[PDB]
RNA sequence: GUUUAUCUGAGGCCUAACCUCGCUG
RNA sequence: CUGUCUGAAUUCGGCGGGACCAUCCGCUAAGGCUAAAUACUCCUGAGAGACCGAUAGUGAACCAGUACCGUGAGGGAAAGGU
RNA sequence: CACACAGAUUGAUCCGCAGAUAUCCGAAUGGGGCAACCCGCUAUAUUGAAGAUAUAGCACACCGAUAGGUGGGCAAACCCGCUGAACUGAAACAUCUAAGUAGGCGGAGGAGAAGAAAACAAAAGUGAUUCCGUAAGUAGUGGCGAGCGAACGCGGAUUAGCCC
């Protein structure tokens, strides 16, 4: 019947206005006391998932 | 060597009679299946008896 | 429960009153041996005090 | 069978759940007592299987008219 | 510091729910 | 909705609007009945197939749930044409 | 089919509908029993009397006060209620899924269930239930894992409201 979309990809990864999909970063959960700002600073923008992963976050996504 | 099958045939009615089947609620069932399915035969008792 | 006592009883008496007892005083007792009636549709029905 | 003379109050089916959510079937049961009621309006005693929980309404209202409720829909 | 009407913690006693026995209630 | 225990008021009352409270809005529980549009085929009458044509199509086109196997539940064939 | 024997324009054979008879076992119902069997009681008649016969009535539960009525059991699927798994998936597995599925039990009808607001909605409004398409794989739920997944509103089929 219809695909199903997959909750755990619907809950992240929002898609942006072209053709690419935004995602948030990790490593910025109960640790931040010894990393540096630097790396804090990065991780806190938004990324885009990655060309090899794209097609499997668009079949999660359901967009083939 | 004595063998698994020594006929009896009160011994075959007592437990696989048409009273037998028809006494209890599950034995009663196969009676249901057999005639459903079209049996010619029913339960041993439909063996005829020496004349 | 509320009861309207018919003969007597040795701590409540006074009978043709509504008394307060427990659950099985006079549902086991009581009502069994005559002594009091469990009436509810009944405080109107007295009308012996007239 | 175990049910209710004056209700026909039967048991519930149900679940065991456990402290990590292990769920096993399990059958909550009737308070039913056998009791002995005395008619007042008749001098009578009966012998019945009534529940805790009816014997509290037969406290409110009365043995008789609990008797003559639980005669309609078929003691039940 | 005691008294009066309730709650509760324990014992003793009574029979009237409940259980059991003997003659047939 | 309740297995157990407890337990309210009667219309300036009661319930709901996704914890809960105040204001607004809606409804009036603890009684009952009710056709149509909806699902199926042990069957019945009529009629079709870019459906099979005897190792195919129902297990069974033919003395088929038959012959055979088992104590029993039960399993289960082959076999059309001058 | 064959050797035959008969019936039939006085109208046969045949078809449709409505009737009669309908042995025994089987819910089996007079008792029993190893289904297709055995053995009875009360009324009548037959040698009537022993051995036996012919006909009628003899199970149970309920209600009807009484002459008598109702139900036993079987059988496709749909529907309702009470119970109710595991394999499998999670690339292991216990929460979860599989699934309220398979299976078991009871009842009714051509359908059944539901059905007339202690309802939705939101400052604008609709007005019983059922079914079809969207809403929507959305809100949400989930060892937030596998997975599960509405509702409001809108468009249609039908339309009916009443009794304590």
């Amino acid at each position: 019947p219809k695909m199903k979309t997959k909750s755990s990809a619907k809950k992240r990864f929002k898609v942006t206005g072209s053709g690419k999909i935004k995602r948030k970063h990790a490593f910025k959960s109960h640790i931040l006391t010894k990393k540096s700002k630097k790396r804090k600073l990065a991780l806190t923008h938004s990324a885009l998932v990655h060309k090899t992963d794209e097609k499997s976050i668009k079949q999660q996504l359901r967009i083939i | 060597s004595k063998r698994t099958f020594q006929p009896s045939k009160r011994k075959r009615r007592n437990k696989h009679g048409f009273m037998d089947r028809m006494a209890s609620a599950n034995g009663r069932k196969v009676l249901a299946r057999r005639r459903a399915k079209g049996r010619h035969k029913l339960t041993v008792s439909s063996e005829p008896r020496h004349k | 429960m509320e009861i309207i006592l018919k003969q007597d009883v040795q701590n409540l008496g006074f009978k043709d009153d509504v008394v307060s007892v427990k659950p099985g005083y006079g549902r086991n007792f009581l009502i069994p041996q005559g002594f009091a009636t469990l009436a509810t549709p009944s405080a109107k029905k007295v009308l012996a005090e007239n | 069978s175990r049910v209710c003379d004056l209700t026909g109050k039967r048991a519930m089916v149900g679940n065991n759940v456990s402290h990590a959510m292990n769920k096993t079937k399990r059958k909550f049961s009737v308070n039913l007592v056998k009791k002995r009621f005395y008619l007042p309006e008749e001098d009578r005693w009966i012998t019945l299987r009534v529940q805790r929980s009816t014997i509290k309404t037969i406290n409110k209202n009365g043995i008789t008219a609990v008797l003559k409720k639980a005669q309609s829909a078929g003691f039940i």
